[PDB]
């Protein structure tokens, strides 16, 4: 085994170069629930692994890091998931979330409303997306790729995502979008993971490391999310609350990456390296400045 | 001249047996912290748990204006150190109970200050 003692498991690099059909997910622990330490939340565990998860890659980890958080709310008002990422990254990282309901967080800044009226002047070193719709669940529909908040996510990654910088989004066997399964290689690693406590569902985490701006290798991804359920469909995963024991290792090392502002005719092949091992962020470093727009109607007639 | 009084609603909400604010964020940490109140980073020790701070406010969680003159929360975007006999209710604990200024720790849950 070994995997029950890790924090999760990443989609192994074979099933990545498949061109598999897509198929309807059927896990095996299907309805199952990992035994979670006395009062922790699952949204605390999920967040946990994940972050655990993270330590193992190349992230860039500058000074004054950016990180913002979609999909930050709970249907309890408060903000399990910001809890966890601020515990995990350097203390004063600046941390924005957000979500459409309104809700309690810990973050820096939290902008409330659709992630389409969000808007921010400066690029960001870590995206972090929960975002989802427990409606995409129909089993009875055809599984297409899903636009929606995802098509906000692309367009935000290619525009506010620092070079070097890296995401985490939550994907299911049903809110997924081929565009983003793309745009995983234009970073220069990138996997679909899946938290050990949340083995039993399809979701996971598609995260990419180190952006590049550019394709590195060329993506289907209709074919990609077909071979990620292919990899779900035929490796069970055993449920583990095993890792959230152990949180001697758990804060995000600060290593003091550098920051360079940078013009694309600059980005040669030095630098894509570096960028590449997580030595190297490319952006301005200015003030943080961001909003949400709001849609001005009077009701009175 | 009117203000609302939440602290006191609260405090008489659960004398009178009222249950207490739920869905505190408590965080896996190791346990071996300092075990001061309120801090950047979850520093429960042996006898405590480590909470987000902002969903242990009573203000924060009411959707109310804080007492600072500024309006500036003690607890949000950080975390407080609960005693596990009382987290059961930590919006409660943070609010009846005061940190000490010299140790940083809770007066009556850690500080010895006073000793000697
Ligand atoms: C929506 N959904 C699934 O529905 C699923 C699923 N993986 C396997 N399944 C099963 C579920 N099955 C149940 O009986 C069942 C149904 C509902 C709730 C529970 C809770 N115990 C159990 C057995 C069926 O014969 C096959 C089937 C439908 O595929 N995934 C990933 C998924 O998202
Ligand atoms: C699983 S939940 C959030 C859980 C949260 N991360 C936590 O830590 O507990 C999914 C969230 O995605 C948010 N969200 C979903 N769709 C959205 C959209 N188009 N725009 C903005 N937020 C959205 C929902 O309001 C919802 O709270
Ligand atoms: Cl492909
Ligand atoms: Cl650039
Ligand atoms: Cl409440
Ligand atoms: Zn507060
Ligand atoms: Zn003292």
């Amino acid at each position: 085994s070994s995997q029950a003692w890790q924090p999760g498991v990443a989609m192994p690099n074979l099933y990545k170069m498949q061109r598999m059909l897509l198929e309807k997910c059927d896990l095996q622990n299907y309805g199952d629930s990992a035994t979670l330490p006395k009062g922790i939340m699952m949204n605390v565990a999920k967040y946990t692994q994940l972050c655990q998860y993270l330590n193992t890659l190349t992230l860039a980890v500058p000074y004054n890091m950016r990180v913002i958080h979609f999909g930050a709310g709970s249907d309890k008002g408060v903000a399990p998931g910001t809890a966890v990422l601020r515990q995990w990254l350097p203390t004063g990282t600046l941390l924005v979330d957000s979500d459409l309901n309104d809700f309690v967080s810990d973050a820096d800044s939290t902008l409330i409303g659709d992630c389409a009226t969000v808007h921010t002047a400066n690029k960001w070193d870590l995206i972090i997306s929960d975002m989802y719709d427990p409606k995409t669940k129909n089993v009875t529909k055809e599984n297409d790729s899903k636009e929606g908040f995802f098509t906000y996510i692309c367009g935000f990654i290619q525009q506010k995502l620092a070079l070097g910088g890296s995401v985490a989004i939550k994907i299911t066997e049903h809110s997924w979008n081929a565009d983003l399964y793309k745009l995983m290689g234009h970073f220069a690693w990138w996997t679909a993971f899946v938290t050990n406590v949340n083995a039993s569902s399809s979701e996971a985490f598609l995260i990419g490391c180190n952006y590049l701006g550019k394709p590195r290798e060329q993506i289907d991804g209709y074919v990609m999310h077909a071979n990620y359920i292919f990899w779900r469909n035929t490796n069970p995963i055993q449920l583990s609350s095993y890792s959230l024991f152990d949180m001697s290792k758990f804060p995000l090392k600060l290593r003091g990456t550098a920051v360079m502002s940078l013009k694309e005719g600059q980005i040669n092949d030095m630098i894509l390296s570096l960028l590449s091992k997580g030595r190297l962020i490319i952006r301005e470093n200015n003030r943080v400045v961001i909003s949400s727009d709001v849609l001005v109607n009077n009701e009175n007639l | 001249a009117f203000a609302v009084d939440a602290a006191k609603a609260y405090k008489d909400y659960l004398a009178s047996g009222g249950q207490p604010i739920t869905n505190c964020v408590k965080m896996l940490c190791t346990h071996t912290g300092t075990g001061q109140a309120i801090t950047v980073t979850p520093e429960a020790n042996m006898d405590q748990e480590s909470f987000g701070g902002a969903s242990c406010c009573l203000y924060c969680r009411c959707h109310i204006d804080h007492p600072n003159p500024k309006g500036f929360c003690d607890l949000k975007g950080k975390y407080v150190q609960i005693p596990t006999t009382c987290a059961n209710d930590p919006v409660g604990f943070t609010l009846k109970n005061t940190v000490c200024t010299v140790c940083g720790m809770w007066k009556g849950y850690g500080c010895s200050c006073d000793q000697l």
